[PDB]
């Protein structure tokens, strides 16, 4: 997260870390046994880390649980990043408490101009690198489709939306992928891609979750 | 199109 703020411990209790001997992506807990992330975060032997704030220190709210299944969207395309969504099943159910809780799926797609909370442990600089210990937070608006498609001509599908600030300074970034965009208590977005981070006229692009709710519920139903 | 995995999409 560039130009954001320290969220404060466990103020985002649906946020998880995907770990392979190091944090590489984020995710969102949607029930005790299932997590939502980006398809491009896919890899074998993932450890899901729930209840994290400082990913580099044991603070005593962590549940570390191994992924038992990874289900990439059947029509994910790694070149266009269309259908950049993936479901992860935990090997054992998380213990749901105050600092570890589900986020709700949306009933409807959100609209341009809504403010959302975007969070993760990604980079905080738009030039060079600085990686935080603690979870970062950003309030950002969903952009019109017109401005989205104008920022990235020919690269925005019906399953993506832009969110952020066209003047730069405030964005998601490397390390945030797979993490949540939450608008009025629903998961509307997944950190996916952009050109650079927090660059002028290059907003964050996010997977449009509302398009996927049936497929998510049926996938959970049948696995 | 640069994905936002750490440290990068291409670095893996
Ligand atoms: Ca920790």
């Amino acid at each position: 997260i560039v130009g954001g703020y320290t969220c404060g411990a466990n103020t985002v209790p649906y946020q998880v870390s995907l770990n392979s001997g190091y944090h590489f992506c984020g995710g969102s807990l949607i029930n005790s046994q299932w997590v939502v992330s980006a398809a491009h975060c896919y890899k074998s032997g993932i450890q899901v880390r729930l209840g994290e704030d400082n990913i580099n220190v044991v603070e005593g709210n962590e549940q570390f649980i191994s992924a038992s299944k990874s289900i990439v969207h059947p029509s994910y395309n790694s070149n266009t990043l269309n259908n950049d969504i993936m479901l992860i099943k935990l090997k054992s159910a998380a213990s749901l408490n105050s600092r570890v809780a589900s986020i709700s799926l949306p009933t409807s797609c959100a609209s341009a101009g809504t403010q959302c909370l975007i969070s993760g442990w990604g980079n905080t600089k738009s030039s060079g690198t600085s990686y935080p210990d603690v979870l970062k937070c950003l309030k950002a608006p969903i952009l019109s489709d017109s401005s989205c498609k104008s920022a990235y001509p020919g690269q925005i599908t019906s399953n993506m939306f832009c969110a952020g600030y066209l003047e730069g300074g405030k964005d998601s970034c490397q390390g945030d992928s797979g993490g949540p965009v939450v608008c009025s208590g629903k998961l509307q977005g997944i950190v996916s891609w952009g050109s650079g981070c927090a660059q002028k006229n290059k907003p964050g692009v996010y997977t449009k979750v509302c398009n996927y709710v049936s497929w998510i519920k049926q996938t959970i139903a049948s696995n | 199109i640069s994905t936002r995995k750490y440290p990068s999409d291409w670095e893996e």
